[PDB]
């Protein structure tokens, strides 16, 4: 016996049942002369490329043989009969069918009725044509249908029950999201943004730092052989319910939930360890498909990933299904903030950093992904863009995925609305606070710096590479009444504030402190210059200090490789500059992935007691791995490729890969150079026979045991085949 | 440009009440989405729908109107399970036995409007013979009060007066349910109210008699002119009849000063009418007597002080 | 008991407006929490409290008021960094050298009051030699403008307006900061509208200037007993202020007619009021002399034929 | 607390020496001096992680700070406190707080509505190690102590642990009546040994259901100090997936179809009641909030639903989290009786709003008798009030997949009921079933009687009774049909919990309309 449930929960794609090819209704007699009956001797689906079906619901892209359509809209069939179809004498319908346990209240045995005129949101098929023994259907699906692979049947009725096809898997029909039908509630209604934001499969993420914004491109690769497959292979094991996959809510919430992997669950182990060890680094991936690929294949999370990684995966996965998606950077996020809009730095009594509580971090960028959808869960007008953060952060429910936080809610301070949102809305809106912890063991909040987090937010610009700043669709202007409101609705609704800012006030002294420092390619010296100004007739005595820190790009310092003390005089109203050099042997033998740089300068007044405190980064250049091509670049024709890098250290890289990548151009490669000497250059080739028409490009990445994050990339215009 | 709109029984998205005065005032083609509450719905039977931004204002415009409820009705039954109906939905109902409804029928459709049923819900007993109803203004042509069924009753009204079909001297016929049409007599019927612009009314109906009270209402940037109550005498409509408009200047009403009296309360003080005032016994008159309403404000009355 | 709060620039707990007819009027003694929109507070500074149904209605009444913003002041400083203050919170500022507060101090303390900043925050100038300021509607009594230092003036306003400490005559002395109170002629305010329960008036001030004038509004199914506008004037509010109340419980004033006046001319008439009318000299009367106010209709007025 | 200290996460806290002790802070007043000694009065802030502290007393010096050693006679817990007015749980009854925090004997109600069953629990929350068990089901959560404070995340996390899919978790479900390899869910007197077991074994214990995953949260609140209750909710529409329907199918000529009738309602369902304030909501949603340690298929996945506002919930306003559509439509879905037509279409015949969430039930405060609670999640039935609800649930995201808009009452004017009688396990007993024809015309009927032994949960195993009945209804009248059921037909049959469903459906044949009822008894 089993009294949780009348029947097994239908939660796999990948799971079938045999229906009967004869369904018996009534004491049938000996020999019935069922050839009186409708018998069907083939279907066509018209499931060609270059076909109606496929090219007017944009499915034509996808490296797959079988029929895909979009719910929510009409697309042909023809069934072929034994003898004419008689609509006075014969009772026929179309039948789809999903998983195991198909049930029809459960929308995963849907019966198409013959109708007259295919009514408004209602699964339904309209005869017409009829020409010999042959009808042709215009099939209509239900705007909220399931997404998934579908099982088609044949059903006839007769006085004895029902004559159905065999299993004929030639027939089985992919259902996608539609951002083309206005009904469905993924619908975008400008075609350049569904050009973008569905149909393009070449990605750009940005990162490095907002004073140097760095970019490289991303295979999404969504059309590639077998990713729409293994999209339905995460959900299923996901174990999510088939009836929930038509709720593009639920599939964002639950697909961003598989990507990161806690245990043997999910499609990427999360690493920023440094090492790597047994796995892919994080920097070295050049797209999604891959990725995909081997864990469709292995069945197992993929080694590893980081913040970027998953949102090219889940990036991939949404666009895949045909959810509108893009990812997005902000520049210093306030990860892990739970729902704190407060980071702390502490100082030490003479106005040092005390690097010893100084353990909150603002992430020099974070990526997100965004997903474009209707939320019937919601009040009105909190539809459109929804953020969700595929990286575990400690959230309502432990550590976990963050969102659909709906943008709309976040920019106005909406937190009540679910799912997640004071958690999003802090890695925008946190304030800065330094604090000297006295030697007492008091805290006194010295100075507040509302402006850091969330600097910038940026995608790429639709239909070009270049970056499109995003910020005013997450907060109002920096320092307007708009951003308070947004902010005081935030802490109506379960945001926080630990620490009242009401004993911190303008300085004294009217002294201003700024530094600036100079961009630089790795392995050089650089300048960093302090200035300190006085807008008052006092004199003033200051002490100052430089701590520059190696760091991961989430923040975290590993070592501090420079410290410095500055002992500066104003005069009434004068100003004064502090020259510091920088020289590549104080940080060359340290450096982190990405070669991130973080520096603090702060000072205390000595005759008013004020504390000046400011903070900046850098990111240092590294050369681009150069893609070129020879051979004519021609759909189906041989094109051959050379990717060169040259090391740009002063010592020898060891067990250098080398990464290529190109959708529609080539599948991932890999090359392995066991040792690359200080100044030289390594050459790669490969012939690839494209396979995608029009603008394409080639992507390449390159990882060692101490040198990664480096890429390149050329743009190629393929010719069509003859 | 449009101004915030004021959605009675519904709402805008929520961020608008905090973020008025960023977003407000908006510029021509914007959409704004709007819905009313459970219990009610928009002119179409949605719960949610779009307004445009245009130079008129808002359109198609943001209001919500009220379910109409199922009748308590006496002597009869109802289709349905339902205890609400959309706007512009209608319902069916019926008679127990020996009974009639509202128009007389075993069965009766009533559709839901703006201010109720289109028709009141009720079963009558259903019967023979009809009884000549009192007659105000008027006599019969008989001594008779009953008739049998498919019997008729002629009358006549009084000088001046007019019979329930508008004639001097009309004729009706009796039915189970009742008269085919009652037996009255009035003065000419009140006018079928001119429908106004920007502005609408409660007691809607098709025609009106001695009484009838109607209330008037301008809608957002607009105010009314007459009063908002107006009500049928047997001579007609008093006041005249009401107009919206979005300059209304006219004033409340006339300030009175302690010990003082003015010559007439009239119905309306639009910008340039002009009041005067008397002091009362042993009192004489500080400042103007005379006070006018500009641009809908009176000008700061006189003062009575002792002789 | 005590009928739905209008919560001003706030809210009750959302359901209680979609279940408004189960829930109200609540019975005394029953509490209620509100809370405000950001941007604006209750009197305490909290931006959420519990109102309770007593026999004067909702107390304290569920008023939201809006926080006073960051000064716009110049030769000077503001030692606060934050942009919206508190109803009942206080805020520093200070002076450059050669220039003094509002107050005529180095730094000054403001509180923003029930509504608005205690003084308005400035830095001006070391007045030598102070400069008399503009004086609309009033005259200085002396044709000197400029004034040492502890040298004084003395001013009077014009009819009907009260100098800036309220009397008709004032005098101040120039300080090293200015004048010890500033010369200004003005008018006296109304006091504040309360809340009322089932409706609205749109214009809002914490107090009215002579010549303001208010417009009242109800929600659905509730009517506005009494005025539908309301002015202002130094000797206060004319009319008592109108109510949302149910049904309807008020007429239009009836026509005077032709040869005829009446027993009581009023604002406004009720249900239950008579209007007598009476023929004038040499005229005489048909129909009753009487009329009353009743469902919010009148029976017919009477006519006055010559004697 | 914990490994990795913080003061500005809460996990490290200096108590300042103050000279009067402020509202809503942590300090300590010397109250007084005695030669050598001082006694101070501490305290925390109603805010405070819940948990257990370690205590430490630091003297500061010129060169550095004195420090006590570790002595683990000092360990401090601190519980949340329903008695302080600034606590997130604050409840503002004495006897409220007696009942829902303070007593360990609870009261667990089953059977069905007609003929409601008690059973005693053992929360035993005060039990020795029970408290350690609490904390250690947080930790084996891997909670952050920073999130400890919060009394709607330890609802939310606590309630996430009770059922185990896999390992982690404290309770294996099952439904199977065969319970090999572990305890049958319907053996446990309490939550005591289940959590010591938990404890000591450091794996899921094998096996619980609805009320003892309800009776292990109970003692996890009540533990901790969040008040806590457990309520039963008679015919509850489990799994509904936020839909308002729960399907039947009948044949053509009106009896059930058996093959396609795969909704079950719940003769009873257990879920759990917290009190708390809700911060992270606008005003009004306060005080019990439900939780469902059960798992079914929700927005996250197949998981625990709550903290649902028990107060957004009557009104509808499901809008707010977490998993209110689930939950409304727990105690609001309707039943619709549809034909399955041989020609393969759908027609609905009738409909049934009044059977889902019929009674909803606890404990009495300060005794065993049952309180009705039903108002408190719905409005009175057939009132305007309900309708209002309803359509504010429909307006986020609750769902009504089938139109029902053209239903009409059956002009046939004929009515039907049936009432079984209460028995003893293995005593015959009789089930009658009446007709009223309240029309002049004569009619003739065909009806049915399905009578089907099932699990609580409404899934049945076999139909141990099945009869036909031809009958006329002359004019205006009324008529009456009886059945005897034997001890021999069902007592080679039963499951736990001895439950019987009927299904009594009838084509009147001169009108077509179909009349069907249900009922449920437990012997």
């Amino acid at each position: 016996f089993g009294g949780r449930r009348a029947v097994p929960p239908n939660n796999s794609n990948a799971a079938e049942d045999d229906l009967p090819t004869v369904e018996l209704q009534g004491v049938v007699p000996r020999g019935v002369n069922l050839q009186e009956f409708l018998n069907v001797t083939s279907v066509h689906l018209f499931k060609e490329r270059w076909d109606t079906n496929k090219v007017d619901h944009h499915t034509d892209k996808y490296e797959n043989n079988k029929l895909i359509v979009r719910r929510g809209q009409s697309f042909y069939v023809q069934i072929d009969f034994s003898r004419p179809y008689d609509p006075r004498r014969d009772l026929f319908r179309v039948e789809y069918v999903i998983g195991r346990y198909p049930q029809e209240n459960k929308g995963t045995y849907i019966p198409v009725p013959i109708v007259s005129e295919l009514q408004s949101g209602k699964w339904g098929a309209k005869i017409v044509m009829r020409e010999d023994r042959s009808v042709r259907l215009s099939i209509q699906s239900s705007p909220k249908c399931i997404v998934g692979k579908f099982r088609m049947y044949v059903a006839v009725w007769t006085p004895y029950g029902v004559l159905r096809t065999s299993r004929n898997p030639e027939t089985d029909t992919y259902i996608l999201f539609n951002p083309w039908c206005e009904d469905d509630a993924v619908y975008l209604d400008n075609e350049k943004e569904r050009e973008e934001y569905v149909l393009n499969d070449i990605g750009v993420i940005f990162y490095g730092e907002v004073n140097d914004i760095k970019t490289r491109s991303w295979s999404y690769g969504q059309f590639e052989d077998g990713i729409l497959d293994t999209c339905l292979y995460v959900m299923d094991r996901a174990q999510m319910d088939l009836s929930g996959r038509g709720n593009p809510i639920k599939v964002s919430r639950v697909g961003s939930a598989m990507v990161n992997a806690k245990d043997d669950e999910g499609v990427l182990v999360g690493s920023w360890d440094n090492i790597y060890a047994y796995g892919v680094p994080p920097s070295a991936w050049t797209g999604s498909v891959d990725i995909l690929l081997e864990y469709r294949s292995s069945e197992n999370p993929v080694r590893y990933g980081q913040c970027w990684v998953f949102a090219g995966v889940f990036n991939t996965f949404l666009r895949c299904l045909g959810i509108p998606a893009r990812i997005v950077t902000n520049y210093f996020s306030a990860h892990d903030n739970d729902a704190n809009l407060q980071m702390d730095i502490f100082l030490e009594e003479d106005g040092n950093v005390n690097s010893k509580l100084t353990k909150d971090s603002v992430w020099n960028y974070h990526c997100w992904n965004e997903a474009w959808m209707t939320r019937p869960d919601l009040p009105v007008g909190f539809g459109g863009w929804q953020a969700v953060d595929s990286t575990p952060q400690e959230n309502s429910d432990g550590m976990y995925r963050c969102g659909p936080a709906s943008v709309q809610a976040i920019k106005h301070g909406h937190v009540c609305f679910q799912f997640d949102a004071p958690f999003v809305f802090a890695e925008v809106n946190s304030d800065l606070i330094y604090i000297t912890a006295k030697k007492d063991g008091t805290h006194v909040v010295e100075n507040v710096d509302a402006t850091h987090i969330g600097k910038l937010i940026v995608t790429k610009q639709i239909g070009g590479d270049g970056m499109m700043d995003i910020t005013d669709t997450y907060k109002f202007q920096e320092g307007q009444e708009e951003e308070r409101l947004a902010l005081e609705t935030a802490l109506m609704y379960g945001a926080k504030k630990p620490l009242n800012t009401e004993g911190v006030m303008k300085s004294r002294s009217n002294v201003d402190m700024d530094f600036e420092v100079e961009n630089a390619v790795l392995g050089k010296d650089f300048k960093l210059s302090i200035t300190f100004r006085n807008n008052s007739h006092n004199r003033y005595t200051i002490t100052a200090y430089l701590s520059a820190n190696i760091t991961f790009y989430t923040g975290v310092p590993k070592a501090e490789f420079k410290k410095e003390t500055f002992d500066v005089t104003l005069e009434p109203l004068s100003f004064k500059k502090e020259a510091v050099l920088i020289q590549a042997g104080e940080y060359m033998g340290q450096l982190l992935e990405q070669a991130s740089l973080h520096f603090f300068v702060t000072a205390r007044i000595n005759e008013t007691r004020d504390v000046l405190a400011k903070q900046k980064s850098t990111v240092l250049t590294i050369p681009e791995i150069i893609i070129k091509v020879r051979g004519t670049q021609v759909v189906g024709s041989d094109m051959t490729v050379t990717v060169e890098f040259t090391n740009p250290l002063k010592e020898t890289l060891r067990n250098v890969w080398v990464h290529l990548d190109g959708p529609g151009v080539t599948r991932p490669m890999k090359k392995m150079f066991r040792e690359i000497r200080p100044n030289s250059t390594v050459q790669w080739e490969e012939v690839c026979r494209p396979w995608v028409s029009g603008h394409r490009k080639l992507i390449a990445s390159m990882s060692s045991d101490s040198l990664r994050h480096v890429y390149g990339e050329l743009d190629v215009q393929i010719q069509r085949r003859p | 440009p449009c101004g915030f709109p004021h959605v009675e029984n519904g709402r805008i998205a929520q961020y608008y009440y905090t973020f008025k005065s960023f977003y407000f005032p908006m510029s021509i083609d914007k959409k704004l989405s709007f819905f009313c509450l459970a219990g009610y719905t928009t002119e179409s039977g949605r719960q949610e729908e779009q307004t445009t931004c245009t130079t008129e204002g808002w359109s198609p415009e943001p209001r919500c109107f009220k379910k109409c409820t199922k009748p308590d009705l006496s002597n009869g039954y109802i289709s349905d399970v339902k205890l609400l109906y959309k706007i512009q939905e209608n319902m069916r109902y019926g008679c127990a036995s020996g009974y009639k409804t509202t128009g007389g029928k075993d069965e009766e459709v009533v559709q839901c409007l703006s201010d109720g049923w289109s028709s009141q819900p009720t079963c009558r007993k259903e019967h023979e013979t009809c009884l000549a109803p009192e007659l105000y203004n008027g006599n019969y042509s008989t001594t008779q009060k009953t008739f049998k069924v498919k019997d008729k009753v002629q009358y006549e009204c009084a000088t001046g007066y007019y019979t329930a079909g508008g004639k001097k001297t009309e004729e009706v016929e009796c039915l189970t349910y009742g008269w085919s049409l009652t037996p009255k007599c009035t003065k000419l019927k009140c006018s079928s109210l001119r429908l106004i612009e920007n502005g609408y009314f409660h007691p809607v109906k098709q025609t009106y008699e001695e009484g009838d009270v109607v209330q008037f209402f301008c809608h957002e940037n607009y105010y009314l002119s007459g009063s908002d109550l107006i009500q049928c005498y047997n001579f007609g409509w008093y006041p005249e009849s009401p107009v919206c408009e979005g300059r209304r200047n006219r004033c409340p009403p006339p300030p009175l000063p302690i010990n003082s009296k003015i010559q007439t309360h009239s119905t309306t003080y639009r910008h340039g009418e002009i009041v005067h005032i008397e002091c009362e016994l042993n009192f004489e008159i500080h400042g103007s007597a005379e006070i006018r309403c500009e641009d809908g404000k009176w000008t700061e009355p006189p003062k009575c002080i002792e002789g």
